[PDB]
């Protein structure tokens, strides 16, 4: 049932990436640098979610 | 360890008991006949005399 | 009586996890299988010297 | 959160043979990661509301 | 299932105990039949002396 | 569930004929074992003459 | 003679647990039928509103 | 308080069910006399018990569990006896200030306030 | 990868050498130090991010 | 067998029932804006006001249905949750009480069936009352 990550977590010897979350599950970038703030002005219209 | 790794090492434990159980079983059997074998050639020794 | 001893004993043994106690049964069968175990080996005694 | 990350802790006071990381450990560590990243998003949804 | 797989384990340890208690106690009745043995093997010795 | 809801659907007919069908089970199993113990009694019973008579 | 001792020791004990839980039920199903009161109380407020 | 109520049966109705086991077993333990069959070498098993407790926290685990539920059964007595209460307040302080609003009125306005609940109405009878 | 590799492969040794030498002792300061440069290294890709 | 045929009976009343809660849902938003547009053209008047005093009871007892309909969703999830060796697995006294309320399947349908019509009926009377206030308006 496990993916196979966790699977070559199981073995003896560490061929594994160090980093616990997969890069085939995860939706985030890892240590990704952008993120859309929009700031508050009065007038024109404020939105949510620019990364997807 | 891994599970795989711990019950490989429980069933060696297993074996060994096993095995020597074996071993007794086998020294019990020849204790027997050592016991069979010295009695008759002590008595047949005993009526040659 | 041995046989019963040990069956009651192992019957007890397949206990739940707070039902199975130190009780007045299992000192009883404890003496029990000890008392029996030292008539048996003085049974044999006699049969030998027999 | 709470019932989860004691649950990771009450869990690692094990012996030394059984001393082990099964699925049980990546699946916990999957767990509190994740319920932190809701907290995150829902308190920052909370301030915008 | 963790526990579920220990207590099968556990379950092949007592039934390989049961055994092994089986055969030592055997094993200890022969030994004392072949001290028996040894002194009554002992006196006709004394006897053709 | 609250008043509206007790249905009682196909799925309460289907448990109680699993519950209803597993002591009849259960008790069949626990006979088969007695009838096994009595077995491994009888062959005791005869082994031990057999042994004597040898 | 220990064993009915014990027998009668743990029926006592099953017979008032057997009591207590319809003690319960029968409470909570009240609670029930008073919250079931309660609601219709919050619709005919609403309507005057 | 009904989820409440609920998770203590739960606790109680498993202490109860635990029980159910070992005087299950119980009546089969004491039926086994010298002649009768079902009876085989179990070797281990005098030298090598382990328990858990005694009788007497047997007893106090239990009494533990009937305290904290009956507890539990007299809040929601407690709070079941102030719901009625505050909802006939509700009612009567309701009907009070429509006939004052009525009198204010006499000293469309029919053809609306024409409609209304009534005491039985506000209670939910 | 290399690290671990090499503790497997010396831990496979006979019975008339399998001794806790020097060589057993640096391959554990290797492990350690390694996995304590790449969670620091984590934790500055997660400054530099911020 | 029987139990996976238990997990299959199980899932299959989850999806009828959310079935009936999604479509009940449906009729909540289209109801709650229609009562928008009545509101609208009130800004004849007596009958009006007789209409949305029709259309309030309605709305507040298919609210009441939703809300059993989600209860019942969340509860026969955690039914089907339950497996083997899941914890709080226990040995019931009497499970085969008939439960207090006695609800057969056809008045389980049925029932919901009532308050549908009704709510239908009342919204197309609403619909000729619009038609007719802006008739007299002009």
């Amino acid at each position: 049932g496990l993916p196979p990550a966790y699977t070559q977590h199981l073995r003896e010897m560490a061929f594994w990436d160090p980093a616990i979350t997969a890069q085939y599950l995860n939706s985030g970038p890892r240590w990704g640098c952008m993120q859309w703030r929009d700031r508050q002005i009065r007038g024109k219209e404020f939105v949510v979610t620019r990364n997807q | 360890s891994v599970p795989e790794t711990w019950a490989k090492f429980t069933d060696d434990n297993v074996l060994r008991s096993q095995s020597e159980r074996a071993a007794s079983a086998k020294l019990r059997e020849e204790t027997e006949n050592l016991l069979i074998v010295t009695a008759n050639e002590m008595w047949n020794q005993f009526n040659k005399v | 009586p041995l046989r019963v001893a040990q069956t009651r004993l192992y019957q007890r043994s397949h206990r739940p996890n707070v039902e199975l106690c130190r009780d007045n049964a299992q000192f009883r069968l404890l003496s029990e299988v000890e008392e029996l175990n030292m008539s048996l080996r003085a049974l044999k005694e006699k049969l030998q010297d027999a | 959160l709470k019932v989860a990350q004691t649950r990771l802790d009450e869990r690692t006071r094990r012996p030394n043979v059984e001393l082990c990381r099964d699925m049980a450990q990546l699946r916990l560590v999957n767990e509190v990661y994740e319920v932190d990243e809701t907290i995150q998003t829902l308190q920052q949804r909370l301030r915008d509301s | 299932e963790r526990v579920n797989d220990l207590a099968f384990w556990k379950s092949e340890i007592t039934h390989e105990l049961d055994e092994m208690i089986g055969e030592t106690n055997a094993l200890t009745d022969i030994k004392r039949r072949l001290e028996r043995g040894l002194i009554e093997t002992e006196g006709p010795l004394q006897v053709s002396r | 569930r609250s008043n509206v809801e007790l249905c009682r659907d196909q799925t309460q007919y289907g448990l109680i004929d699993e519950v209803h069908q597993l002591e009849a089970t259960i008790n069949t199993m626990k006979q088969k074992l007695a009838q096994t113990q009595n077995a491994l009694d009888a062959l005791f019973k005869h082994l031990a003459r057999i042994q004597a008579d040898i | 003679r220990k064993v009915g001792e014990r027998l009668e020791d743990m029926h006592c004990w099953k017979s008032e647990l057997q009591r207590e839980i319809d003690e319960l039920s029968s409470e909570t199903d009240l609670m029930m039928a008073q919250k079931l009161r309660l609601q219709r109380a919050l619709d005919a407020t609403s309507v005057p509103y | 308080q009904i989820r409440l109520n609920r998770e203590h049966k739960e606790s109680c109705e498993m202490n109860w069910s635990d029980k159910v086991e070992v005087y299950n077993i119980d009546d089969t333990c004491s039926r086994y006399t010298n002649e009768s069959t079902q009876v085989q070498f179990y070797p281990h098993s005098s030298k090598f018990e382990e328990s858990a407790s005694t009788p007497e926290t047997w007893a106090k685990f239990n009494h533990d569990n009937l305290l904290r539920a009956e507890r539990e059964r007299l809040a929601s007595v407690n709070l079941r006896k102030l719901i009625d209460c505050i909802l006939r307040d509700t009612a009567e302080d309701l009907r009070l200030q429509c006939d004052a609003v009525n009198s204010a009125f006499s000293s469309k306005c029919m053809t609306h306030r024409n409609r209304y609940p009534s005491v039985l109405q506000l209670a939910g009878y | 990868s290399i690290a671990t590799d090499n503790l497997q492969c010396r831990e496979r040794r006979q019975h008339p050498d399998l001794v806790r030498d020097y060589v057993e002792v640096e391959l554990l300061k290797e492990t350690e130090l390694i996995r304590n440069i790449q969670e620091l290294l984590k934790r500055t890709i997660g400054q530099a991010v911020d | 067998w029987d139990e996976h045929d238990n997990r299959t009976r199980l899932a299959e009343r989850i999806d009828t029932v959310n079935r009936w809660k999604e479509t009940l849902d449906k009729c909540l938003t289209d109801l709650d804006a229609e009562i928008d547009s009545l509101a609208q053209a009130k800004e004849k008047i007596s009958q009006a006001f007789q209409h949305l005093c029709l259309l309030q009871e309605i709305r507040q007892q298919l609210n009441s249905d939703h809300r059993d309909k989600m209860e019942t969703l969340e509860i026969d999830r955690g039914c089907l949750s339950l497996n083997l060796t899941s914890p709080n697995i226990s040995l019931k006294v009497n499970p085969t009480r008939i439960p207090k309320d006695s609800t057969t399947l056809q008045q389980w349908d049925e029932f919901t069936r009532f308050n549908k019509n009704r709510a239908e009926a009342e919204m197309k009377a609403s619909i000729e009352l619009r038609e007719a206030i802006a008739l007299a308006i002009a």
